[PDB]
């Protein structure tokens, strides 16, 4: 775990989707609103700080300038860092989901649904492909982890 | 004929010792026949040679644009030294002289106040956050809006306006989507001015 991981609300996710392009595979039985990648002109910036008060998810100008405040997550995952990149959806962040994935993860922030596998695994799988950060959201529909 | 425009350094560059401030002598129209431009720089009447001429560059209207940049010392600029740019051309009847300096007066500290959107402005999908910066001298000032340590792209700042007491004021307008305002996020107005302690102050604003 050399990369920041952060939990976001369903609302924050959908706001992020609002700024993404691509439609999800029909195979992920998702909502209409889900999207795959951020448009060229925007990137996301994720800040996890020793002060859990000032965690932030923000959408950024090519200039690093601020476009949209997306959330200030109150929760934390048990690396303190600030990272800026493209955001890429990887569904459950299974190794399988990853290998099927059209858009390459390298150097990008990844967003995944909480789901089939542990958070720990999702982060590792992503980190394994050189993602620079991980967002995790709970859709209401629930997919208990198997062990 | 060529036209000459002499510009002052950016406020932050003059205020921060970590930064490098420079005066810019811009030459707007440069003939195709006579492209030659001689630049001569003077500081308080004393000629200096520290300046660099950028490459000449043909514009969209068949006119060369020659720029000469001279780096100034922070306190030389702040004390009110004059920088004279002399442009010499064969296309000029006589060489053109332009002079800039800092306004020489007692510095006055800027008052920074943030205002929230008008109740009538909440009808719209986007709202304006206002930053009033007043009662400062000289005109040299730098204003940024930011949230969570990140500078805002969507904001614009009126030029300084001369007040009745000989001071300046201005406004900065940050435009945000209404929902971002209603959610109770914090916006900050950052102001850099020589009269301020550490040439810096900050005002925050959010939903009550
Ligand atoms: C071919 O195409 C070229 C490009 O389109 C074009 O060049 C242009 O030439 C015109 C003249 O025709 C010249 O006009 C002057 O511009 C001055 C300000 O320029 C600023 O802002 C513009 C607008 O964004 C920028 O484009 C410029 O680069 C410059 O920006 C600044 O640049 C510096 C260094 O690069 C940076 O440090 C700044 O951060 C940066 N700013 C920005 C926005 O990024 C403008 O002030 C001039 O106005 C003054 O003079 C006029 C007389 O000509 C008066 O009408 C007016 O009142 C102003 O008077 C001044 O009043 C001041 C008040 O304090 C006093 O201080 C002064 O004493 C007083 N001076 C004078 C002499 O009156 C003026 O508009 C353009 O800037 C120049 N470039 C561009 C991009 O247009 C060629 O001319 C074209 N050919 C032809 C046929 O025209």
């Amino acid at each position: 775990p050399n990369i920041p991981v952060q939990t976001i609300s369903r609302a924050a996710a959908e706001k992020l989707f609002g700024n993404m392009e691509g439609d999800c595979p029909s195979d992920w039985k998702t909502d209409s609103t889900c999207r795959m990648v951020t448009s060229e002109s925007k990137n996301v910036k994720l800040t996890v700080s020793n002060d859990s008060a000032q965690n932030s998810v923000i959408i950024v100008d090519k200039n690093g300038r601020l476009v949209y405040l997306v959330e200030n997550p109150g929760g934390y995952v048990a690396k303190a860092a600030t990272v800026t990149g493209k955001l890429v959806h990887a569904n459950f962040g299974t190794k399988k989901d990853f290998e099927d994935l059209y858009t390459p993860v390298n150097g990008s922030i990844v967003i995944v649904r909480a789901g089939k596998i542990t958070f720990a695994e999702k982060v590792a799988n992503a980190e394994s492909l050189n993602a620079i950060g991980v967002l995790i959201y709970m859709d209401q529909t629930k997919f208990p982890i198997v062990n | 004929g060529p036209s000459v425009f002499l510009f002052p350094p950016k406020p932050k560059d003059t205020l921060y010792i970590t930064r490098e401030p420079e005066v810019t002598c811009v030459v707007v129209d440069v003939s195709h026949e006579d492209p030659e431009v001689k630049f001569n720089w003077y500081v308080d009447g004393v000629e200096v040679h520290n300046a660099k001429t950028k490459p000449r560059e043909e514009q969209y209207n068949s006119t060369y644009r020659v720029v000469s940049v001279l780096t100034v010392l922070h306190q030389d600029w702040l004390n009110g030294k004059e920088y004279k740019c002399k442009v010499s051309n064969k296309a000029l009847g006589a060489p053109i002289e332009k002079t800039i300096s800092k306004a020489k007066g007692q510095p006055r500290e800027p008052q920074v106040y943030t205002l929230p959107p008008s109740r009538d402005e909440l009808t719209k999908n986007q709202v304006s956050l206002t930053c009033l910066v007043k009662g400062f001298y000289p005109s040299d000032i730098a204003v940024e809006w930011e949230s969570y340590g990140t500078e805002w792209s969507s904001y614009k700042t009126t030029p300084p306006v001369l007040d009745s007491d000989g001071s300046f004021f201005l406004y900065s307008k940050l435009t945000v989507t209404k929902s971002e305002w209603q959610q109770g996020f914090v916006f900050s107005c950052s102001v850099m001015h020589e009269a301020l302690h550490n040439h810096y102050t900050q005002k925050s604003l959010s939903l009550s």
